[PDB]
């Protein structure tokens, strides 16, 4: 018994949790997923690894989970763990709603899940959840919001970020192009298309390969929509027709 | 009785391709009225409302936990809930407290979100479902409401006539009950729109 | 070395090393001896001091009016067992209003101590006991090992360098059954004495005595109440 | 026996309570306070059973303060009211129910002034004005007679005085003094006690 | 006496892999092959039920099992694990029916079963299931075909294959099959893609077939399978 | 190579207990002296920075008005035992209306000895021994008493005792200077002397703590000035 | 039983009778109804003797542990709150207890009434027991915050005395304690028979 | 449940898991704190200034109650846990006792918590250290610090995290009764200490102050820039016209 | 409520009325009291309506699981056992009174099941407030080995006796015929009861109801 125990909730000599880091490595080999904040909304854009000629497509999405009428999330890592965590997030949101009769602030939801993940890192002897998450939402306290959480139960708020394969490059590119206080949903969409176009291994980029969702505020209600393939192709074509435009100048 | 502690009345009525649900507005404690704007009808999706009469606490609580489970349903599955399914859900929720029941007798009224076929039902305090093709009632003035509904209800009624009928039934039944009234509210729902009205009523 | 660390692991030769290692804990303790006449049961124990400015370790504990013990090994396990025995005796007096038979108390100790020698992550009790008692079948001296085994002794000694005492006792067994109390305690003291180099000997500072009998409840003597026993011994010279 | 009253104006909430702590046939305390600060803009007026009132009220209070310390912002009067209502409703069918009747006064930066009424059965009801206790039976009507939604806080205090005077006239219980507080955009303000110099 | 190992047997490698899951998948890709085709008006599941002797009574154990009246299952990998998952799936379906008085949607059943599968990749003292599942169903007019793997992940397919030579069966499906097929044609191409591997004479007792139209899930009689295996009918 | 926390060495000892004993050898050294006029306890604070408030270092605490305790080793572990001892004394007072004997308190704390283990235990049980040595100094019906306890659970009465890193040297020095008829003044004096001998820093008023328990006076921790008056007579 | 307590400029006066009955039968006349919890904390006994004594003893234990742990002494408010919270968990089980916790604090003289029902209120004057109504009559007629110490003593003593006169379940002796900043002092323990001759003639 | 000894003794008498936890702390952002007369200031170093990140969501200076604030260094998640537990206990103290909370009390609670996690089956030590800062009733200002072991002490000034030794040395050399004679001087001392290990900026320094019965005050980068400016001025009006 | 069951030559006829009352007020005129257990097993329910509903549904579910696992058609003894053990466990607090009937490999079987958990296997049974009338009909006109239409007539007659002689019963008659190779779920058998035609038109015309407030909400 002491022999077979892999000891998953234990410090390493350098003062770190090996399983958490290895989980981060698992995340690194997952579909690229990024999120960008704006002044009139916030968006998620993710690489689709479920891209085969014989897939049936019965769901609204693949990596975009609706959590709440004012909140949505995207994921990267092991998908089943993502199903678990997303279900739990929904549960938490509904508990808050039952208790206070008003929507849960996004930060509170993220923290609530992150404490569970942390708990998994500290005791139990179980493997952690090989999953990182991006949260987009709106609330009456901080308006439009983008968050990110790691399997360590560690989270942070961002104006723009990426997660998954080639995340670092995407982050650098975002650091270049971003526009604090001067961001719009259109511009942010362009930026997403750009970074996704460079980071994705498979070039050219078909709508069959990307998945975009926006969260915006219309008439007192919160609207979350997944972009149809047509709009996506419009965005890509726009990107190429702008890229072939700046290359003329030489 | 426990049900008569706060009083109140809830009614639902079938139409052609429409449906109606109504309730009084009084929140009182025994003989004393506290408020005249108490909500007893709750939206459980587009074209699907639930009416709760009885003990006010359990009205609010059942409504809230119902919204809880319903939201979870509409998230796990990618669809609004069907009326029969909502009825079974409420039935389950109430029967979970078989030996310590919530004191409410719910009434469900809605259109099939896929079709448009009207659906109405009512349940026990322990969740025994009952579907009809005409009307359902629940409240301290049940006998009164039965009396009115049996004499006013016609089969294939249009929205306006369904409205007039359910309104007259509610008004005249409630006006013979001391712990029901202080206003009436009617939701008449059809395929394209939802009309919400408050009736001119006695306030005594 | 792979059959060393768990009590639930048999060795390929039919042994359990954790039990034996536990048995070794008895030998690390100061020696103690126990013998019986036909009327009395006596424990004699060589106390032991860390430094000169520290008192000598308690070796004899009271269990019930008719039962006392002498310990050898881990003192925590000793106090554990002691509390167990006390509680069992109290239970017996409470329910039956008669003193608990010594052999049954011992059997209970065996049962209790056997249990953790079969469960994973559990350890044997690291303590050996000598039990002096008197009941309807007369005086009794028992010996309990970490192996959860127990013995009905005519006399015995356990602890460091107790082989000598064992030999001496083995010589004078035939005398014991007819000895008087003074002579019995004497023999016990000599047995305890043979467990020492010629340089050191018994004192009113490093000896504890425990007696129980037909006319005497279990009693512990030390300090100056030991002097009447010692001052009556032959200055055995090298 | 205990009296609570709340009157909501367009941009303020006025609250008042009796100051008597009574047992048997004697008044044991005459400066008792029925109010509980829960936020900078929320008051909880609790009344009822001996130990249940303070236990419940303080539990709620420390939990609201906990929310504030954990999240950086305070609860809205609505979220607060539904919180206390949830707690009260969950204990209802338990071994340890709480016999408390309560008012919750508050001011939100968005939705404005709010007054909530709660029965001991945990039925929550928003109202322009409310009252708890036997005295309510003699005061509510007066409010009904003289309340208008645009009532000034001065007129509100005058009306309050009318109710309390009525209490002095018809009510068999003593009740000589009354705690009076008011909540607005700037927080909770203590007003002079309404008293009737008997002896 | 017994308690239980409370630590994970499935852990991350430094490469970031859940090794036991991939070894489980290795166990799947060593079992008899199975094919599933969604065909407009119905769904077909078929598998190689090849025994090891004439002594085996093939009319006793089945690989194509019903979950309810409208949902069916086949697998690739270890049998006993599959059996466990079948019991569990049936139970889940019945719980759903007790709560909603409405037959369980195929996708919901798939999600719940997948959750059960995920548990055994993280809970203590257990290994993951060595089974991939193909689940067919009829709900809300449309037909449905899902696959769930030992990680607890699931995918919706128009058509697919699992087990031995699942890659070549998959390609064969990608070419020699597409939409607007009636269930009959689908059965035809299903037995056809199974035949791309079934070493030996493929009889009516060498394979098992199940169908799912809007009349319910059912296992095909050996007679019907013979008629189909006449390279005709 | 990892084995259970309840594993025996071939010598017949528990590895964890022995390693805990080893862990004590890093602790601040402490001295206790028993005397018919009272019991004294002295310990070095070991301040590692001028920025550290030394008054927040208490290696001597009051178990009760007639019992004090000096601790060495892992102080964090000691706090638990101290609290348990205090609670024990208060329970004894509650039940019997009389104070605890020093030996009884010591025994009580010693009952938490080998109460550690993995399998077959509560989910809130200790995983390892306490890495701490204790010196209880008290006054009761048997007069002034001083006891010593180690992670083995074995507790024993002592006339003069030293625990800590410089245990051996200090103990020898104590042996050379102790007799069962000293005054409390001679005891305190001796303690401070040997302490200064073994301490690496220069002995001063804000560098050690000293406490006495006398038959006529409750547990007393010496103030800065009271310490100065003693250090004066070096 | 008749107990009273009031706080004034110079501290807290605590007084009690000493009679204990079992029905009409007088079981004792030597009951210490002022409970010395601490050298700085006084309680009173009304209702069930056992309940008051036991729970306030538990209180004393808790207060001592508090003093050891926090190196400071508990406040009157924290003590009364502790007692109230302890007693509240047995609500409806039949505990009969009406006590007054008196002390001196950072906030000065403290006086709290604590019930077995759940009450816990701070105040200037209190009286508990079957004779409380009678004691209130004289105490209220004589009370002032600016009373002199001897005046306070005389007031408390007289109130308890008149209470013994009217109430059949109160009598024996009048015991009187004074809580000052440096702790409490046992002021007096006069017999009712003596007080009769002192007061009437 | 999981009942395995994680933290055990080594042959040399060390608690390895606790030491590794302390290493984890040593990899943390530098946090310092100093105590003044009517002011107490805490400042934390590297905020991982990604600039694409919301600073508010990554602050390492929290408030436990209106009375007590705290900084930390180590594993941010563990810190979140300990912080929230400390908050609950801060409120429960108000429930069980009419009086609020002393800094030493909450410090003791947190410390005992960590120690408990060093000695319980299945659990793993919190890999954080905390700087607790407050003003108790009676007005005495106090600063304590805890450790993954469970040990805790009072300080006049201290630092934790990456390069804690350096800043500790600096503070040892600079803490006087002349410095921290005014609020603006104590804050200045904190910024001066932090700039001795930070990558030399001012946009990389978070600073919070508490004073009297007033609430915690976080300093906006404008005020911080101003203080660092007067700092660089005094570092060129008393250090330039001399050397 | 009046429910009955009988055993004939080729199987079993179950009968029920359709009135559901709350107190002494008719709530439902067309209540279904004949419940599906298994394709070959059906159950009439009297007593506490919710309890009969949940009991019968639970047993149906467990039996579906059972037959799904066994691959065979459920037996009536199984249903009887499950029901009676569940009911006994709850000591009558589950107010389910049942008439259980079905056809097996062993043939047709009819049990009556009481809320305390006692059962009786009988060729004819009645339960409910109208059970004595129906039982009278049976005891007067029952013969063993009847034919289908004769049995249907007998049962409908018993249910009618209940309907017209018991205030708890009324409205229509439901039959369920179960044979070795047929299932006739006739619902309803024959409604011997009708509301009299409306003599008047109490139709209210638009505008006759005064309205204080209106609010139209467009959907999609």
């Amino acid at each position: 018994s002491r022999r077979y125990d892999s000891r998953t909730t234990i410090f390493s000599p350098e003062g770190r949790l090996y399983q958490v880091e290895y989980a981060m490595e698992a995340i690194g080999h997952a579909g690229t997923c990024l999120g960008i904040l704006a002044n009139d909304g916030v968006l998620l854009a993710a690489e689709r690894r479920n891209i085969h000629k014989l897939l049936d497509e019965v769901f609204f999405s693949e990596k975009i989970y609706k959590l709440n009428e004012d909140m949505a999330c995207s994921v990267a890592g092991i998908t089943s763990d993502a199903n678990v965590l997303t279900n739990e997030l929904r549960l938490i949101a509904q508990r808050y709603l039952l208790q206070y009769q008003e929507p849960i602030p996004c930060e509170q939801l993220v923290t609530a899940l992150c404490d569970i993940k942390q708990a998994y890192t500290q005791f139990g002897g179980k493997r952690p959840f090989g999953v990182s998450l991006l949260y987009i939402g709106w609330d009456k306290h901080y308006g439009f919001q983008l968050y990110q959480s790691d399997p360590s139960g560690n989270y942070g708020g961002w104006k723009a970020t990426c997660i998954g394969n080639n995340s670092a490059a995407a982050v650098s590119m975002l650091k270049q192009d971003y526009k604090e206080g001067e961001m719009t949903l259109k511009s942010a969409l362009a930026l997403a298309i750009k970074v996704l176009n460079k980071t994705m291994d498979v070039s050219k980029l078909s709508a069959e390969k990307v998945e975009i969702a926006t969260l915006t505020r219309e008439n007192g209600k919160t609207v979350i929509r997944v972009l149809k393939q047509k709009e996506v192709e419009q965005l890509i074509k726009k990107h190429e027709e702008e890229e072939a435009k700046a290359e003329r100048e030489k | 009785s426990i049900m008569s502690y706060n009083g109140g009345a809830v009614m639902a009525m079938k139409g052609k391709n429409c449906v109606a649900i109504a309730a009084d507005r009084r929140f009182g404690i025994q003989a004393q009225m506290v408020t005249t704007d108490f909500q007893k009808i709750f939206p459980m999706g587009d074209r699907l409302y639930i009416g709760l009469a009885g003990l006010a606490t359990d009205v609010q609580t059942v409504a809230q936990r119902l919204k809880f489970r319903l939201n979870l349903y509409e998230l796990k599955e990618g669809r609004q809930i069907k009326p029969y399914t909502l009825m079974s859900m409420v039935a389950n929720l109430l029967y979970e407290k078989r030996f310590g029941p919530y004191y409410t007798e719910p009434v469900i009224a809605g259109l099939d979100p896929k079709t448009f076929k009207p659906f109405i039902c009512s349940l026990d305090l322990i969740g025994c479902p009952m579907v009809t093709d005409d009307f359902v009632v629940s409240g301290t003035c049940a006998e009164q409401m039965y009396g009115m509904c049996e004499s006013l209800w016609e089969p294939n009624m249009d929205p306006d006539h369904l409205f007039e009928t359910i309104s007259q039934a509610m008004l005249n039944a409630v006006d013979r009950d001391a712990v029901s009234g202080m206003g009436v509210i009617v939701h008449i729902i059809e395929k394209d729109k939802i009309t919400t009205r408050t009736l001119k009523a006695r306030m005594d | 070395n792979q059959y060393d660390n768990d009590v639930t692991v048999w060795s390929p030769q039919g042994r359990i090393h954790q039990i034996e290692y536990a048995m070794e804990a008895v030998k690390q303790g100061s020696a103690t001896v126990g013998l019986k006449s036909k009327t009395h049961a006596v424990l004699v124990a060589l106390k032991r001091a860390q430094s000169e400015l520290a008192a000598h370790q308690k070796k004899i504990l009271h269990v019930d009016n008719h039962i006392g013990i002498s310990i050898a090994g881990l003192t925590a396990d000793a106090r554990l067992l002691c509390n167990f025995m006390r509680q069992e005796c109290l239970d017996s007096r409470f329910v039956f209003d008669r003193p608990l038979p010594v052999s049954r108390l011992v059997s209970l100790i065996g049962s209790k101590t056997q249990i953790p020698t079969q469960r994973y992550g559990r350890r044997p009790y690291g303590v050996g006991l000598l039990i002096a008692g008197y009941d309807d079948m007369g005086p009794h001296i028992f010996q309990t090992c970490p192996s959860a085994n127990y013995f009905d002794c005519r006399a015995m000694s356990i602890g460091a360098r107790s082989q000598s005492a064992r030999t001496y006792l083995e010589r004078h067994m035939s005398e014991f059954m007819e000895c008087n109390l003074n002579e019995l305690v004497k023999h016990g003291l000599r047995a305890l004495r043979e467990t020492l180099p010629a340089e050191q000997d018994l004192t009113t500072k490093n000896v504890s005595i425990g007696i129980v009998g037909k006319d005497l409840e279990f009693t512990i003597y030390d300090d100056d109440d030991v002097s009447p026993f010692l001052e009556g011994l032959e200055e055995r010279p090298q | 026996m205990e009296y609570l009253i709340g009157i909501q104006g367009p941009d303020y909430v006025l609250v008042a309570s009796d100051r008597v702590a009574a047992s048997n046939i004697v008044q044991m305390k005459d400066d008792h306070d029925k109010m509980f600060k829960m936020s900078e803009k929320i008051l909880l007026l609790c009344v009822g059973e001996a130990g249940d009132t303070v236990q419940f009220a303080e539990y709620i209070q420390k939990n609201v303060q906990l929310y504030k310390m954990r999240n950086g912002y305070e609860l809205s009067p609505t979220a607060a009211a539904n919180f206390t209502r949830r707690n009260l409703a969950d204990c209802l069918r338990s071994r340890t129910p709480y016999h408390v009747n309560l008012l919750l006064a508050g001011y939100d930066e968005h939705e404005g002034p709010a007054l909530y009424y709660m029965d001991y059965l945990a039925a929550l009801a928003k109202a322009p004005f409310a009252a708890h206790g036997y005295g309510a039976f003699l005061t509510l009507s007066i409010l009904d007679r003289y309340y208008t939604p645009t009532i000034s806080r001065e007129r509100a205090v005058e009306l309050l005085r009318k109710c309390l005077e009525e209490l002095q006239k018809r009510f068999i219980l003593n009740l000589p003094t009354f705690s009076v507080r008011i909540i607005d955009k700037n927080g909770i303000h203590d007003l002079d006690n309404i008293s009737f110099p008997k002896q | 006496a017994e308690r239980g190992y409370s630590f994970s047997l499935t852990t991350f490698s430094p490469s970031g892999k859940l090794v036991q899951i991939e070894y489980a998948l290795a166990a799947v890709a060593g079992g008899a092959p199975s094919v599933g085709i969604k065909a407009a008006n119905g769904v077909v599941l078929a598998t190689e039920k090849k025994q090891k002797s004439i002594l085996y009574d093939e009319r006793s154990v089945h690989k194509v099992e019903p979950i309810t009246k409208h949902i069916g299952l086949v697998y690739s990998g270890m049998g006993p694990d599959y059996r466990v998952l079948v019991h569990r799936a049936r139970k889940l379906a019945q719980q759903y029916y007790l709560v909603y008085q409405e037959p369980i949607p195929t996708a919901q059943l798939v999600q719940r079963v997948a959750s059960v599968m995920q548990e055994y990749t993280q809970s203590g003292g257990v290994r993951p299931f060595g089974v991939s599942l193909l689940i067919c169903g009829w709900n809300e007019g449309r037909p449905y075909l899902f696959q769930s793997d030992p990680s607890g992940a699931y995918f919706a397919w128009k058509a697919t294959a699992m087990g031995k030579n699942y890659v070549n069966g998959k390609t064969f499906l990608e070419k020699r099959y597409n939409e607007d097929l009636e269930l009959e044609d689908a059965i035809h191409t299903a037995i056809l893609t199974l035949k791309e591997s079934f070493e030996g004479q493929m009889t009516e007792d060498n394979i098992e077939v199940g169908i799912c139209n809007e009349a319910g899930f059912r296992r095909l009689t050996p007679t019907e399978v013979k008629d189909y295996l006449a390279a005709i009918a | 190579y990892d084995r259970g926390v309840n594993t025996f060495s071939p010598e017949g000892r528990l590895f964890q207990v022995e390693y805990a004993i080893e862990a004590i050898k890093l602790g601040s050294t402490a001295i206790g002296i028993q005397t018919s006029e009272g019991v004294c306890l002295a310990v070095e604070k070991r301040i590692t920075s001028p920025l550290m408030e030394p008054s927040s270092i208490e290696k001597i605490v009051e178990i009760d008005a007639h019992i004090g305790c000096a601790m060495s080793g892992l102080i964090a572990d000691a706090k638990t035992l101290i609290d348990k001892a205090r609670v024990e004394t208060q329970n004894h007072w509650f039940t019997y209306n009389e104070t605890m004997t020093v030996e009884s308190v010591t025994q009580a704390v010693s009952n938490l000895a080998l109460q550690f283990g993995e399998e077959d235990a509560d989910p809130g049980a200790m995983s390892r021994p306490f890495g701490v040595a204790l010196l209880f100094g008290g006054v009761d019906e048997k007069g002034p008493q001083l006891f010593h306890m180690d992670p083995s659970g074995t507790f024993v009465q002592c006339d003069a005792r030293a625990i800590g890193s410089a245990s051996e040297g200090a103990q020898s020095s104590l042996q050379e200077v102790y007799h069962k008829s000293m005054t409390l003044k001679e005891a305190i004096k001796s303690s401070l002397i040997i302490l200064k001998q073994v301490m690496e820093e220069k002995l001063n008023a804000t560098n050690i703590e000293l406490a006495t328990v006398q038959p006529g006076q409750n547990f007393h921790m010496f103030t800065k000035e009271e310490l100065e008056e003693v250090i004066k007579d070096i | 039983t008749t107990t009273l307590a009031f706080k004034f400029r110079h501290g807290v006066i605590v007084a009690a009778d000493s009679r204990a009955t079992a029905g009409a039968y007088i079981a004792s006349q030597t009951v210490k109804k002022v409970i010395e919890i601490n050298p700085y904390l006084l309680g009173t006994m009304a209702g069930g003797a056992a309940d008051c004594s036991f729970w306030e003893r538990l209180l004393a234990r808790q207060c001592r542990i508090y003093e050891l742990r926090n190196k400071e002494r508990i406040s009157v408010a924290a003590a009364s709150k502790l007692l109230a919270n302890m007693v509240y968990q047995y609500k409806g089980m039949g505990l009969s207890m009406g006590t007054m916790i008196c002390g001196w604090d950072k906030r000065g003289p403290g006086l709290y009434y604590v019930d077995s029902e759940g009450n816990r209120i701070s105040g200037a004057t209190f009286s508990v027991g079957s004779g409380s109504v009678y004691a209130y009559g004289v105490m209220d007629r004589g009370y002032s915050y600016d009373l002199e110490v001897e005046q306070a003593y005389d007031l408390a003593r007289r109130a308890i005395y008149q209470a013994t006169y009217r109430d059949a379940y109160s009598g024996g002796a009048v015991n009187l304690y004074h809580v000052r900043e440096d702790g409490w002092i046992r002021v007096s323990s006069d017999n009712v028979a003596d007080l009769h001759e002192k007061y009437s003639g | 449940s999981y009942d395995r000894a994680i933290t055990v003794f080594s042959p040399d008498g060390h608690l390895f898991q606790v030491e590794y936890a302390q290493e984890a702390v040593k990899k943390g952002s530098t946090a310092v704190g100093v105590r003044g007369r009517d002011i107490v200031v805490l400042g934390v170093e590297k905020k991982s200034v990604a600039k694409l990140q919301d600073e508010r969501t990554v602050r390492k200076i929290c408030a436990l109650d209106d009375n007590v604030c705290m900084a930390f260094a180590g594993l941010t998640a563990d810190a979140r846990i300990v912080i929230n537990r400390a908050r609950v206990e801060c409120q429960s103290h108000r429930l069980t006792v009419e009086d609020p909370v002393t800094v030493e009390y909450i410090t003791r609670y947190i410390a005992s918590l960590k120690q408990r996690y060093t000695q319980s089956n299945g659990r793993r030590p919190f890999g954080i250290s905390a700087l607790i800062v407050g003003f108790d009733f009676d007005g005495t200002p106090r600063l304590y610090q805890t450790d993954p072991s469970g040990t805790y002490h009072a300080w006049k000034a201290n630092a934790i995290g990456r390069g804690a030794k350096s800043v500790r040395e600096f503070l040892e050399k600079n803490y006087t009764d002349e410095a921290i004679e005014t609020d603006d001087l104590t804050i200045k001392l904190v910024i001066k200490a932090l700039l001795e290990v930070v990558q030399s900026g001012g946009k990389n320094i978070e600073l919070a102050v508490m004073r009297r019965d007033q609430s915690l005050k976080i300093l906006n980068p404008e005020e911080i820039e101003k203080y660092v400016a007067e700092i660089e001025k005094e570092k060129e009006e008393n250090e330039k016209k001399k050397q | 409520t009046t429910i009955a069951g009988v055993v004939y030559k080729d199987g079993i006829v179950l009968g029920a009325d359709t009135r559901a009352t709350e107190g002494m007020v008719v709530a439902d005129k067309n209540c279904s009291k004949i419940h599906f257990i298994s394709p070959n097993i059906y159950c009439c329910g009297a007593g506490t309506a919710a309890d009969t509903d949940m009991t019968t549904q639970l047993i149906s579910s467990n039996l579906e699981l059972h037959s799904l696992s066994t691959g065979r058609l459920p037996r009536v003894v199984t249903a009887n056992r499950m029901l009676k053990q569940m009911l006994f466990r709850y000591q009558g607090y589950i107010g389910a009174a049942l008439v259980l009937g079905g056809v097996d490999v062993t043939g047709p079987h009819l049990y009556s099941i009481y809320p305390h958990g006692s059962t009786d296997k009988l060729p004819y049974v009645t339960m409910g407030s109208g059970s004595l009338a129906a039982m009278a009909v049976f005891e007067d006109k029952f013969r063993p080995d009847m034919e289908e239409e004769e049995a249907k007539n007998l049962v409908s007659e018993a249910i009618a006796a209940g309907i017209f002689n018991d205030l708890g019963s009324g409205s229509n008659i439901d039959l369920c015929v179960i044979s070795k190779n047929k299932l006739d779920f006739l619902r309803p058998y024959t409604v011997p009861n009708k509301k009299g035609t409306r003599l008047g038109r109490y139709r209210c015309e638009k505008g006759t109801t005064a309205v204080l407030t209106e609010k139209i909400t467009p959907l999609e």
